C-alpha cells in the first residue's frame, strides 16, 4: 500500500507551517490507509479523492519544498491502482455475445459462431439483432445502387478517357447520396410523428416501393425468412430487453442507424450495452476458439513463412482435414513441402474429439474494475472483450463515447439545419469545427472532421476515434491516471499490457478475418472504379492495352547524355552514399523512358541494366570525366562506386492490373526471387555493402500497410531476407527494406511536378502525384517481433506536401471541385502525421550519447524496483528503520535468499529470508562497483585516501562510470526510503571497504557501532577529480596524485603525521625553520 | 539546476545558460547536455557570438515533472531558424553571416516526438514572436536535412570525397594542431580537413608533408631548396650541421633574394650571429 502519515510528514518537510491543503492531503492518506473494504470500488473512490487534494495542492503552491515527496505520492498512487485490480479475481459470468444488425445474418457466420457452441456448452450463447430494422441495409444498397448509376451517366463522355481522377466521380457520387439521405430523413421524421405509430421496417418498405421501384412482397418474404431465421439461431432482440435506458444512448443509435446507415457504429454501441447490462464475453462473428498448445508443437516453422501466416496455416490444415466448416480454403496450405504436410494430417487424424483440438474458454478471471480488450499489431482492438456485470471501466468508456459524440454533434448539426446541399453542409461544419481548435483536441478535431464521407468516399476514417479504440484508450487513460474524459492521451504499452485478452483463448487469423481487415483505401477505390465502369458499358479497358513488350528499343546514349542529363531539376539532398542499380524488365516505350529518367535523377552514382534484352545487358555509366557513356559487362560497377555503404536496385516493369497484384512484369513472386538471386551472386564481386533497399516501380504497384505477408512485396522481403543476408555479409535483417511505387515524377522547368503517363507523354496531375508520394511505404523485417513491419514515414516530405497543397490552395486559377479535392487531401496528411507521433512509430537515434542517457535511465529503473522491494520486505518482517540491509551476505537456499540485517544501534544481526532474487542480482552489482573505486586507492595514511591516476579512456570510462552510479545510490533520495535506508547501507559498505576489510567479515557488535557511526560521520567522495574538493596544486609523480598529502605535510606540526607519511609514502621535507637551528646549535 | 533541498518557498525553476563563460575552453567540449529537473520551467539560453569562436551542440533533455508546459527562452531572432526531426529528436538550427564569420548554433531538443505529451509539452520563445508550439514551428518555418557523413561515429582518419578528417575516441572533430603517433598533424582550424603545405602559426614557419600530412623535422629538401627544421618542426635561421658540414640557413633577401630559412652561398666572408662568429671558406661551408 501507501506510506503511512506519518512518514510522509518527516519527507514532506518544510520550515513553513502546514497549509490548509497539506492538512487535508494528510487526512485523505490516513483515512484511505485504513479503509477495511472488500468493494475494490470504494478502495478506488478513495485514491481517487486523495490523488484530487494532492493535485490541487501542488498546482497552488508550485515553488513549495514538499512537492518533491507528494509528486512520488501521486506516482505511487498510480502502481497502487494496480494492486487493487489484482486482487479478488473472480470467473466472469456464463455469458457468450454476438451482434448482427440490419439484415440476415450469413450462413459463415453462423458456422463460426456454432464452433463456438460446441465446445462451450455451458456458457449462453445470445446473438443480439434488432427486429425492427431488417431491411436497412437494403436501403443503403440502393441508394448506392441508383447514385452510382446517375454519376456514371453523367460523365458518361468522360469516363472513357484514361486521365479521368476518380475523385471527382467519388465526390459527385457523394452529393447524390447526400442528397437522398436528407429526403429519407425527411420522409421518416414526417411519418413517425403520427398518431399510430409505424415501424422502421414497414417505413423502408414504402419509400423503396414508392421511390427505388421494389417489389412489395419480396421485401415482405425477404423480412419473414431473416426473422425466422435468426430466432431459430438463438436470437434475442435489441427493444425487446430495453437495453437503451437512458435517452441519449438512444439519440445515437438512432443517428447512426438511420441518418448514415452505419451498422458499425450501431453495433458498437449495442456491444458496449450488451456487455454493461448482462457481463460475459463479446466476439466478432468471425473468431474461432484457440488451437491447444501442445498440437503442433513438433513441427517447426520454416525459415520462408512469418508467424500470422503460420497461425493461418494452422486453422487451414484443420479445416481441411476434419471439415468443420463448409468451404474454408486451403490455397495457402497448398504451397507448403510434402512433408509438412503429412505432418499436418498425421498429427490429426489420431486426434477424434473436437475438444482436443480446440481449447475450452472454462473460468476467465476478471475483477469488477476491469475490462480485457484484444490486441493486434501492439494496439487494442474491440474484437473481444471480457467484463463482469456493471464493470466499472464499462462505464468510463461509455462516458468516453458519449462526449465525443456530443461534441461531434454541437458542431454538426447547426450546420445541417442550414438545409444546404453536401458541399455547404461541409464547408460550415469544417468552419465551425476548426473555430475550436485548442492544444488538447487538435488530432482529434482533425480526425473527425470526415464524418460525413465515413463508407462513400475513400480514407474517411472517423468510426476509429468515435467509438472504436480511440474511446477505449482513452478510458485506460483515465483509469489509471485517475482522471475523467481525456481526449488524446495515451498509457505506455507496459501498462496496456494489464489488461490484454488471454491470447490462448482466441484464434484471430481466421480466414473472414482477413477479408474483413482490408481497408477502403486508394487500391480499392480504383480497382472498384473501373469495375463500375465496366459493368456500365460492357467493355474491356486497359491502361496498356497495346503497348509493346518487344520494341526492345536499345539505349540512346546521346539521348541521354545530351537531352535527359542537363535538362534535369531534381537534386536529391542527404547523404550521397549509395550505387542505384536501374534494372529494366520490360521492352516497351514506357519502362525505356521511365528508366532513362530515374538515370538522369542521379548519373553519377547509378548504372543502368538493360535486362529484357536477356543475354545483351551490359552495364551503362557514366565515365569518370562525366562526358561520356561507358560501358561494361552485365551487373558490373566501376571502380569509383565500389567503395559506398548502401545499395539501392529498382526494378521497372507493369502490374497486372488486379486487386493485390500477384504478377509483376509478368513474373510471379519466385520468377523474380531467381531474378535477384541470380543478381547477387555476380553482384557479391564487387561490393560489401550494409543496407539493402528494393523498389518495385510501375503500374498497379501499390503500397498496402495492413496484410503486409499477403501483399506482393511482404511475400518477396520474406522469400529474399534470407538470400541477401546469406551472400552478403554484413547486412542485417533490419537493413534491408522494400518499396513499390506507381508513378514517375520529375520536375519541369517551370518548378511543377509531371509524370510520365501510361500514354507517353508527362501531364502534370498535381492530385495524383501528391496521393501517391505521400501513400509509399516501406516494409522491414522485425526481427524482434519476428514479422513484417511497415516503417515509419518521413516527416518532412509530408510537411512539404502539405506547403506546396495550400500553396496551391492561394492560386484562384484552379477550379472549386480541385479545390475541395485539395483540401481532402490536406486533412489526410495532417492525419497521416498526427498518427506517426500518436501511435509512436518514431525509433531513436541510436548512437553512443543516446546510449549513454539510456543505460543511465535503465540503472535508475532498478533503484526504484529494488527500493520497493526493500519496503516490502522491512514491512513484512516488522523490521523497523533502525536496520541497514547489507548486500554482502545474502546467500542461495535452493528456493530462497538468506540477508543479514544489522542494527545500527547495538551491532546485534538479524537473517530473514525471501523469495525475491531482485536482492541477489542487484546486491553483487554494486559489490562490483565498490571493487573498482578500490581498485585504483592506493594505501591510504592519515585517515584519508592518495590515489593511481590512469589518463586511458579505457579505464577511465569505466571508473566515471562506477563513480556516477555509486554516488547516485548515496545521494539518492526517494520516497519510501524512511522504513529502510539505502543511503546507508550503500555508505557503511563503502567505508568498511575503504577504510577496512569490509563488513562481511566484522561480527563483533562494538565494531560494528564505531564503523557506522564513522561511516554516517564521515562524508566520502568518489568520482574523479585531482584534488578532493578545493583547487590547490598538482603534483602527480609517476601515476600517484600527492597534492593533498604534501599540502598536509608542510603545515601539520605533528610528528605521528610525518612519520605515516614517511613510512608508507617516502615524503622527506627539510624542516627549514629557525628554532631547531638554534637549538642544535646550543647543542653542539 | 542547483538543488538546495529544504530551501523552502524559493526553490529556482529555471536554467540560464550562456555561451560566454565557456569562452576560451569552447574547443575542448564536445556537446552541452542540459538537464531540467521536477521544478524547470523556464530554460533561458542566451546566444550571442561576440566572445566564443566555436559554439558546441546543446542538447536538452525530456524529463518528468508537473509543470504543464516547458518554455525554451531564446533571446534571438526568429527569422534565421530552420527545423529538422532525427528519430525521435527535433533540431532546431541558427545559421548567421557576420564580419565574414559563418555562425552555425544548433539545438536538439531530446525524444519530444515520442508521444502526444512530450509533443505538446515544449513550447519555445524566440525575441519577436512568444510561445510557438513545435507544430507551429512545423507548419510555418523552412525546413532543412540533417544528415551527412561528417557526423556518423569514426574513431580514426576518414577520407570523405576530398578530404581527411580525425576522429577522438569519443567521435568529435580534431581541429588545431596535434599528435598522433608520434607525429605533428595540422587539422584546419574551421573545416577541420587535413592541412598540408607551408603554415606560418603566430610567426614560427612549419610544413607539413603532402604525402602523409606529417610536419617535417629535421634537414629537409623542399624543390631544390633546402631547408633546417628543428625537433618541432619550427622552420630555423642560423649557422647548422647538415651531413655535408655547417651551413648557412639565411634570413629572408641576404643573398639573391633567398627565402627566408633557405641556405645560401657565402664565401670567404666572416659572420656574426647574436654575438658568435663564424667564418665560411670557398665551398660556404
Ligand atoms: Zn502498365
Amino acid at each position: 500500500s501507501l506510506i503511512s502519515k506519518d512518514e510522509l510528514i518527516k519527507l514532506a518537510y518544510s520550515i513553513k507551517p502546514r497549509e490548509d491543503e497539506y492538512k487535508t492531503i494528510l487526512t485523505n492518506l490516513d483515512e484511505y490507509n485504513k479503509l477495511v473494504t472488500i468493494n475494490n470500488k470504494d478502495k478506488y473512490l478513495q485514491l481517487k479523492k486523495l490523488n484530487d487534494s494532492i493535485d490541487i495542492f501542488i498546482n497552488k503552491y508550485k515553488k513549495s519544498s514538499r512537492n518533491r515527496a507528494l509528486f512520488n505520492l501521486k506516482k505511487d498512487i498510480s502502481k497502487e491502482v494496480i494492486l487493487i485490480k489484482n486482487s479478488n479475481i473472480s470467473p466472469v459470468e456464463k455469458n457468450l455475445h454476438f451482434v448482427w444488425i440490419g439484415g440476415e445474418v450469413s450462413d459463415t457466420a453462423l458456422e463460426y459462431i456454432n464452433q463456438w457452441a460446441d465446445i462451450n456448452r455451458d456458457y449462453n450463447i445470445r446473438v443480439w439483432y434488432d427486429g425492427e430494422a431488417f431491411l436497412v441495409n437494403t436501403l443503403k444498397k440502393a441508394i448506392v445502387e441508383h447514385s452510382t448509376t446517375d454519376t456514371l451517366q453523367l460523365f458518361e463522355e468522360d469516363i472513357k478517357n484514361p486521365q479521368f481522377d476518380n475523385m471527382k466521380f467519388y465526390k459527385k457520387r457523394m452529393e447524390f447520396i447526400y442528397e437522398r439521405q436528407n429526403r429519407f430523413i425527411n420522409y421518416y421524421k414526417s411519418e413517425i410523428n403520427k398518431p399510430i405509430k409505424p415501424t422502421i421496417d414497414d417505413i423502408i418498405k414504402s419509400h423503396l416501393v414508392s421511390e427505388y421501384n421494389k417489389n412489395s412482397e419480396s421485401l415482405e418474404l425477404y423480412r419473414r425468412t431473416s426473422f425466422e431465421k435468426i430466432s431459430n439461431n438463438n436470437g434475442v432482440d435489441i427493444r425487446n430487453n430495453n437495453l437503451f435506458t437512458e435517452q441519449e444512448l438512444l439519440n445515437i443509435y438512432n443517428q447512426e442507424l438511420l441518418d448514415r446507415e452505419n451498422l458499425a457504429a450501431a453495433s458498437d454501441l449495442v456491444r458496449l450495452l450488451a456487455l454493461k447490462d448482462f457481463g460475459g464475453v463479446y466476439l466478432d462473428v468471425d473468431m474461432l476458439p484457440g488451437i491447444q498448445p501442445d498440437l503442433f508443437k513438433t513441427i517447426s516453422r520454416p525459415s520462408s513463412i512469418g508467424v500470422d501466416s503460420w497461425e493461418m496455416i494452422k486453422l487451414e490444415a484443420i479445416m481441411k482435414y476434419k471439415k468443420y466448416i463448409k468451404n474454408y480454403t486451403s490455397k495457402n496450405f497448398d504451397k507448403l513441402d510434402q512433408q509438412l504436410k503429412d505432418d499436418f494430417q498425421i498429427t490429426l487424424e489420431s486426434k477424434s474429439e473436437k475438444s482436443e483440438i480446440f481449447s475450452k474458454l472454462g473460468n476467465l478471471d476478471v475483477s469488477d474494475l476491469e475490462i480485457k480488450i484484444a490486441f493486434a499489431l501492439g494496439s487494442v482492438i474491440n474484437q473481444a472483450l471480457i467484463s463482469k456485470k456493471g464493470s466499472y471501466l464499462t462505464n468510463l468508456v461509455i462516458e468516453q463515447v458519449k462526449n465525443r459524440y456530443k461534441f461531434l454533434n454541437q458542431h454538426l448539426n447547426p450546420a445541417i439545419e442550414l438545409g444546404g446541399n453536401f458541399s455547404d453542409t461541409t464547408k460550415n461544419f469544417h468552419d465551425s469545427l476548426f473555430n475550436s481548435a485548442t492544444s488538447e483536441n487538435s488530432m482529434f478535431l482533425t480526425k473527425i472532421a470526415s464524418y460525413l464521407q465515413v463508407g462513400f468516399m475513400p480514407e474517411a476514417r472517423a468510426t476509429i476515434s468515435l467509438s472504436g479504440p480511440g474511446a477505449y484508450s482513452s478510458a485506460y487513460y483515465d483509469f489509471i491516471n485517475l482522471q475523467d474524459n481525456t481526449i488524446e492521451k495515451t498509457l505506455n504499452a507496459s501498462d496496456l499490457m494489464e489488461f490484454k485478452f488471454p491470447e490462448s483463448n482466441l484464434s484471430q487469423f481466421t480466414e473472414q478475418e482477413i477479408n474483413s481487415l482490408w481497408s477502403f483505401d486508394q487500391a480499392s477505390a480504383k480497382y472498384q472504379f473501373e469495375k463500375y465502369v465496366r459493368d456500365y458499358t460492357q467493355e474491356s479497358l486497359s491502361e496498356d492495352s497495346e503497348l509493346d513488350f518487344n520494341k526492345n528499343t536499345v539505349l540512346d546514349k546521346n539521348y541521354l547524355l545530351n537531352n535527359k542529363i542537363p535538362s534535369n531539376n531534381v537534386e536529391e539532398t542527404g547523404s550521397k552514399n549509395y550505387v542505384h542499380y536501374i534494372i529494366q524488365l520490360q521492352g516497351d516505350d514506357i519502362s525505356y523512358e521511365s528508366a532513362c529518367n530515374l538515370f538522369s535523377k542521379n548519373p553519377k552514382n547509378s548504372v543502368i541494366i538493360q535486362r529484357n534484352m536477356n543475354e545483351s545487358a551490359k552495364s551503362y555509366f557514366l565515365s569518370d570525366n562525366g562526358e561520356s557513356i561507358s560501358e561494361l559487362n552485365k551487373y558490373r560497377i566501376p571502380q569509383r562506386l565500389k567503395n559506398k555503404e548502401k545499395i539501392k536496385v529498382t526494378f521497372i516493369g507493369h502490374g497486372k492490373d488486379e486487386f493485390n497484384t500477384s504478377e509483376f512484369a509478368k513474373l510471379s513472386v519466385d520468377s523474380l526471387s531467381n531474378e535477384i538471386s541470380s543478381f547477387l551472386d555476380i553482384m557479391k564481386l564487387d561490393i560489401s555493402p550494409k543496407n539493402v533497399e528494393i523498389n518495385l516501380l510501375g503500374c498497379n504497384m501499390f503500397s498496402y500497410n495492413v496484410n503486409v505477408e499477403e501483399t506482393y512485396p511482404g511475400k518477396l522481403l520474406l522469400n529474399n531476407i534470407d538470400k541477401i543476408i546469406s551472400t552478403l555479409p554484413n547486412v542485417n535483417k533490419d537493413n534491408i527494406t522494400i518499396g513499390a511505387n506507381q508513378y514517375e515524377v520529375r520536375i519541369n522547368n517551370e518548378g511543377r511536378k509531371e509524370l510520365l503517363d501510361h500514354s507517353g507523354q508527362w501531364l502534370n496531375k498535381e492530385e495524383a502525384i501528391m496521393n501517391d508520394l505521400s501513400s509509399k511505404e516501406y516494409i522491414f523485417f522485425d526481427s524482434i517481433e519476428n514479422r513484417p513491419k511497415a516503417k515509419s514515414k518521413n516527416l518532412i516530405e509530408l510537411a512539404s506536401i502539405s506547403d506546396n497543397i495550400k500553396t496551391l490552395l492561394l492560386d484562384t486559377n484552379i477550379d472549386p471541385e480541385t479545390k475541395f479535392i485539395l483540401n481532402n487531401l490536406k486533412l489526410n496528411i495532417e492525419s497521416s502525421i498526427d498518427n506517426n507521433i500518436y501511435y509512436e512509430k518514431l525509433e531513436p537515434v541510436k548512437n553512443i550519447i543516446h546510449n549513454s542517457i539510456d543505460n543511465l535511465t535503465n540503472e535508475f529503473n532498478l533503484i526504484e524496483n529494488v527500493s520497493d522491494e526493500l519496503y516490502e520486505l522491512k514491512k513484512i518482517n516488522n523490521l523497523d528503520d533502525n536496520y541497514l540491509i547489507s548486500f554482502e551476505d545474502i546467500s542461495k537456499n535452493d528456493s530462497t535468499y538468506t540477508i543479514r540485517f544489522i542494527n545500527k544501534n547495538s551491532g546485534e544481526s538479524v537473517h530473514i529470508q525471501t523469495e525475491k532474487e531482485i536482492f541477489l542480482k542487484y546486491g553483487e552489482h554494486i559489490t562490483q562497483e565498490i571493487n573498482t573505486i578500490k581498485n585504483n586507492i592506493i594505501i591510504d595514511v592519515n585517515g584519508n585516501l592518495i590515489g593511481n591516476i590512469e589518463l586511458e579512456h579505457a579505464p577511465q570510462v569505466n571508473t566515471l562510470n562506477a563513480a556516477f552510479f555509486i554516488q547516485s545510490l548515496i545521494d539518492y533520495s526517494n520516497n519510501k526510503d524512511v522504513l529502510n535506508n539505502l543511503r546507508t547501507s550503500v555508505k557503511v559498505q563503502l567505508y568498511a571497504q575503504l577504510f577496512s576489510t569490509g563488513l562481511n567479515t566484522i561480527y563483533d557488535s562494538i565494531q560494528l557501532v564505531n564503523l557506522i557511526s564513522n561511516a554516517i560521520n564521515d562524508a566520502i567522495n568518489v568520482l574523479p577529480t585531482l584534488t578532493e574538493g578545493v583547487p590547490i596544486l598538482a603534483t602527480i609523480l609517476d601515476g600517484i596524485s600527492l597534492g593533498a598529502a604534501i599540502k598536509e605535510l608542510s603545515e601539520t606540526n605533528d610528528p605521528l603525521l610525518k612519520k605515516e607519511l614517511e613510512a608508507k609514502v617516502g615524503i622527506i621535507a627539510i624542516n627549514m625553520s629557525l628554532s631547531l637551528a638554534s637549538m642544535i646549535s646550543t647543542v653542539i | 539546476p542547483i538543488y538546495d533541498i529544504n530551501a523552502g518557498d524559493n526553490i529556482s525553476t529555471s536554467i540560464d545558460f550562456s555561451y560566454e563563460y565557456i569562452s576560451g575552453i569552447d574547443i575542448y567540449i564536445n556537446k552541452i547536455l542540459i538537464v531540467p529537473n521536477l521544478y524547470t520551467e523556464l530554460v533561458n539560453i542566451n546566444t550571442d557570438y561576440s566572445s566564443n569562436k566555436y559554439f558546441p551542440e546543446i542538447i536538452v533533455l525530456n524529463t518528468d515533472t508537473f509543470h504543464d508546459k516547458v518554455n525554451i527562452n531564446l533571446d534571438s531572432s526568429s527569422l534565421d531558424y530552420e527545423w529538422a526531426i532525427d528519430g525521435s529528436d527535433f533540431i532546431l538550427s541558427r545559421y548567421l553571416e557576420e564580419n565574414n564569420r559563418k555562425i552555425l548554433q544548433k539545438i536538439r531538443i531530446k525524444d519530444i516526438l515520442s508521444n502526444t505529451k512530450s509533443f505538446n509539452k515544449m513550447m519555445i520563445d524566440f525575441k519577436d514572436i512568444k510561445n510557438i508550439s513545435l507544430d507551429h514551428i512545423m507548419n510555418n518555418f523552412k525546413s532543412f536535412n540533417s544528415e551527412s557523413e561528417l557526423d556518423r561515429d569514426h574513431f580514426g582518419f576518414k577520407t570523405i570525397d576530398s578530404k581527411t578528417y580525425y576522429y577522438n575516441e569519443v567521435g568529435k572533430l580534431v581541429k588545431g594542431s596535434i599528435n598522433i603517433n608520434d607525429s605533428l598533424f595540422y587539422f584546419d582550424t574551421i573545416e577541420s580537413n587535413l592541412v598540408t603545405g607551408w603554415k606560418t602559426i603566430n610567426g614560427k614557419t612549419y610544413y607539413f608533408d603532402i604525402n602523409n600530412g606529417v610536419a617535417y623535422i629535421g634537414y629537409k629538401t623542399i624543390d631544390g631548396k633546402n631547408f633546417y627544421f628543428d625537433g618541432n618542426g619550427i622552420m630555423q635561421i642560423g649557422v647548422f650541421k647538415v651531413p655535408d658540414g655547417f651551413k648557412y640557413f639565411a634570413p629572408a633577401n641576404t643573398y639573391n633574394n633567398n627565402e627566408e630559412g633557405q641556405t645560401i652561398v657565402y664565401q670567404n666572408k666572416f659572420l656574426t650571429i647574436n654575438g658568435k662568429k663564424y667564418y665560411f671558406d670557398n665551398n660556404s661551408k
